[PDB]
C-alpha cells in the first residue's frame, strides 16, 4: 500500500516498456541514414539499456534528429526510475528511523 | 511452406511502370523487414530497399536512381514494389527477402524476372525429342524437348512433374528475333523406356502457360 | 557506405579439398557478415550468420571465421553441389551491402561427351519448321567444339549453340547446338551429321541420321 | 585540417548520361559533406547538403550518396546548363575546408 513502494514498482514495469519502445523506435529512425550503427533490434536494447543507466560505452549511439529524441526520453526515464527508486529507500529508511528511536 | 511467394515475371513497355508483389507466410512480427533485391543476369546482388510493414516505413539505396517504391499490406500480410518509368536497364530478377531486424536474410523469394521490352507475349511451341531410328543406345537413354518461341523470360522445365531430377540438363535460352529457344534433355536406364512413361511439363509464367509434351518413340 | 571485397573472383579445387573463400569489409565491423550461397538459376541461401554461427539445415562441412576487416567461409572436403556462387553481406552499418560474390569450379577427371542426334519432330513439321538438335552431355574440361555437315559438306548458317554451367550434379559440363531450317530446305537434304571434338580423344565424336 | 580530393578534375559525358563525381575526404567525417555548383563567373550554389538532403530549387536530377570517408554527387540525365564546377565541403571538423573542384564537360 506505500505509496513509495509502489511508485518505486510502476516505474520499474514503466522503464521495461521504455527500453523496448526505445529499441523498436530507435531502430525505426535510424535506418534511414547512412553510416547508422544504431539499426538491428538486439544490440538497440543493449544501447537502450546503456542510455537508461547512463553506463554509456560509446560502441552504439544514434546519429539521427529523432534517434536522439527517443535517445532522450530513454535518459530521463531511467534517471528518473533510478531516483525514484532512491527516493523510496530514503523514506523506508527514514521511516524504521523514526520507529527506532520510538516517535 | 514457402515464406515468400511472388510471380514468376512481368513484361513491361519502356517508359512504362509495374508493381511487383511478395506475399509473405510463416510467423510474422513486429521487427519484421522486407527488402528487395535486384540481380541482372550473370551479375550480383544489388540491394534497392526495405520496408517495416508493421510501421510502413521504407528505405531506399541512395547510390542509384529511384524507381522504386515500397508499400505494404498488413491484412494480406503482402508487400510490393511499384518500378517507375523503366528501360531496358531495369530487366532484371528481383527478390524480395525477409530480415527478422537482426541483420540477415532469413529467407528469399524465388525472385520475379522483369522483362522490360516493347516484344510481345508468346507462349513457347513443345517439341518431343526421341532417338532416329538408326541410333543404338547403351545401358542409357537420352531423351529431350525443345521449347521454341516464347518470349519473355523466363520458363521452367520438368520431367514427370518433378519426379524425374536425377539426369537433367536444361540449357540456357538463345535469343533471336525476339523470340527464345532452349533445349532440355533427360537420361534414363534404357530397358525402362518406353515401358515408363517420361513426360516434360514446360511452365511460361508470362503467358499462364504450361504444357505436357509425352516422349514417345518414333513408331 | 562499406564496400566488401571478394577476391578471388573464381576458386578452383578439387573434389574432396578444403577451400576458401575471402572477404574483406572497407572498415571494422565486428562479426556483422553473413554468407549467402546461390546456385545457378536459384535464389540466394543463407549458409552463415554473423561470421560464423550455423544455420539448421547446413551440411556441416560449411564453417565461417574472422572478425574486423578479415572474413573467411570455409568448406571442407568440396563436393559438387557446392558449385555455385557465393556472397557475403554486412549488417553493421545503414545501408546493408553485398559482396560482389566467388564463383565456386570444382577440377574434375577429364571425361568425353556423350552426343546424341534427334531429327525433327512431327508436331514442328506439321507446323512448317524442321529443328535438328545435338546434345553433347557430362564433358570435362568445358572446351568444346561442334562441327554440322549436310549430305557430307560442313553447313554454319542456321546454327545456334547453348552451353550450361558447370553442373552441381557431377562437375561436369553440357552443351545444345541447334540446327534450325525451313521444312523446304530440310526437305532437299537426306543426311545430318553432328560433330564433336574434345581434347578426350583425337577423333571426333560422330553422330548422325539419314531422313530416309 | 581535413583533405578533401575530388578526382578526376575534369569529367566528359554525354547528354541524357548519368554522371558521378568523387569526393574522398582524408578521415571519417560521417555525412558532414555539402556540394556546390559554381558556373562561369557566378557565384557557388549550394546543391546538397549533408551528403544526400535536396535543396529547395535545385532539379531533382541532382542528388548525393556516401558516408564516412566516400562521397559522390550524381546527376541524372545530364544537361547544357550542368556545365559547371563542382565542389565539395566538409564542416566535420574545424576548419571548414573544400574540394579542389570537378569541372563537367559535355
Ligand atoms: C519490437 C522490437 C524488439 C524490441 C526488443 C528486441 C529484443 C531482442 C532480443 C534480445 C536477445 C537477442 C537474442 C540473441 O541471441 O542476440 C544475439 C544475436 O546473435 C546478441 O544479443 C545481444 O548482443 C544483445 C542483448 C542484450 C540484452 C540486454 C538485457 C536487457 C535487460
Ligand atoms: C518519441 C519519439 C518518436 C519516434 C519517432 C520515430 C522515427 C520517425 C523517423 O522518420
Amino acid at each position: 500500500s506505500a505509496l513509495h513502494w509502489r511508485a518505486a514498482g510502476a516505474a520499474t514495469v514503466l522503464l521495461v516498456i521504455v527500453l523496448l519502445a526505445g529499441s523498436y523506435l530507435a531502430v525505426l529512425a535510424e535506418r534511414g541514414a547512412p553510416g547508422a550503427q544504431l539499426i538491428t533490434y538486439p544490440r538497440a536494447l543493449w544501447w537502450s539499456v546503456e542510455t537508461a543507466t547512463t553506463v554509456c560505452y560509446g560502441d552504439l549511439y544514434p546519429v539521427t534528429l529523432w534517434g536522439r529524441c527517443v535517445a532522450v526520453v530513454v535518459m530521463v526515464a531511467g534517471i528518473t526510475s533510478f531516483g525514484l527508486v532512491t527516493a523510496a529507500l530514503a523514506t523506508w529508511f527514514v521511516g524504521r528511523e523514526q520507529e527506532r528511536r520510538g516517535h | 511452406q514457402v515464406q515468400l511467394q511472388q510471380p514468376g515475371a512481368e513484361l513491361v513497355k519502356p517508359g512504362a511502370s509495374v508493381k511487383l508483389s511478395c506475399k509473405a507466410s510463416g510467423y510474422t512480427f513486429t521487427s519484421d523487414w522486407i527488402h528487395w533485391v535486384k540481380q541482372r543476369p550473370g551479375h550480383g546482388l544489388e540491394w534497392i530497399g526495405e520496408i517495416i510493414p508493421s510501421y510502413g516505413r521504407a528505405n531506399y539505396n541512395e547510390k542509384i536512381q529511384k524507381k522504386a517504391t515500397l508499400t505494404a499490406d498488413k491484412s494480406s500480410s503482402t508487400a510490393f514494389m511499384q518500378l517507375s518509368s523503366l528501360t531496358s536497364e531495369d530487366s532484371a530478377v528481383y527478390y524480395c527477402a525477409r530480415e527478422r531486424g537482426d541483420g540477415y536474410f532469413a529467407v528469399w523469394g524465388a525472385g520475379t524476372t522483369v522483362t522490360v521490352s516493347s516484344a510481345k507475349t508468346t507462349p513457347p511451341s513443345v517439341y518431343p525429342l526421341a532417338p532416329g531410328s538408326a541410333a543404338q543406345t547403351n545401358s542409357m537413354v537420352t531423351l529431350g524437348c525443345l521449347v521454341k518461341g516464347y518470349f519473355p523470360e523466363p520458363v521452367t522445365v520438368t520431367w514427370n512433374s518433378g519426379s524425374l531430377s536425377s539426369g537433367v540438363h536444361t540449357f540456357p535460352a538463345v535469343l533471336q528475333s525476339d523470340l527464345y529457344t532452349l533445349s532440355s534433355s533427360v537420361t534414363v536406364p534404357s530397358s525402362s523406356w518406353p515401358s515408363e512413361t517420361v513426360t516434360c511439363n514446360v511452365a511460361h509464367p508470362a503467358s499462364s502457360t504450361k504444357v505436357d509434351k509425352k516422349i514417345v518413340p518414333r513408331d | 557506405d562499406i564496400l566488401l571485397t571478394q577476391s578471388p573472383a573464381i576458386l578452383s579445387v578439387s573434389p574432396g579439398e578444403r577451400v576458401s573463400f575471402s572477404c574483406r569489409a572497407s572498415q571494422s565491423i565486428g562479426t556483422d557478415i553473413h554468407w549467402y550461397q546461390q546456385r545457378t538459376n536459384g535464389s540466394p541461401r543463407l549458409l552463415i550468420k554473423y561470421a560464423s554461427e550455423s544455420i539448421s539445415g547446413i551440411p556441416s562441412r560449411f564453417s565461417g571465421s574472422g572478425s574486423g576487416t578479415d572474413f573467411t567461409l570455409s568448406i571442407n572436403s568440396v563436393e559438387s553441389e557446392d558449385i555455385a556462387n557465393y556472397y557475403c553481406q554486412q549488417s553493421n552499418r545503414w545501408p546493408f551491402t553485398f559482396g560482389s560474390g566467388t564463383k565456386l569450379e570444382i577440377k574434375r577427371a577429364d571425361a568425353a561427351p556423350t552426343v546424341s542426334i534427334f531429327p525433327p519432330s512431327s508436331e514442328q513439321l506439321t507446323s512448317g519448321g524442321a529443328s535438328v538438335v545435338c546434345f553433347l552431355n557430362n564433358f570435362y574440361p568445358k572446351d568444346i567444339n561442334v562441327k554440322w555437315k549436310i549430305d557430307g559438306s560442313e553447313r554454319q548458317n542456321g546454327v545456334l549453340n547453348s552451353w550450361t554451367d558447370q553442373d552441381s550434379k557431377d562437375s561436369t559440363y553440357s552443351m545444345s547446338s541447334t540446327l534450325t531450317l525451313t521444312k523446304d530446305e530440310y526437305e532437299r537434304h537426306n543426311s545430318y551429321t553432328c560433330e564433336a571434338t574434345h581434347k578426350t580423344s583425337t577423333s571426333p565424336i560422330v553422330k548422325s541420321f539419314n531422313r530416309n
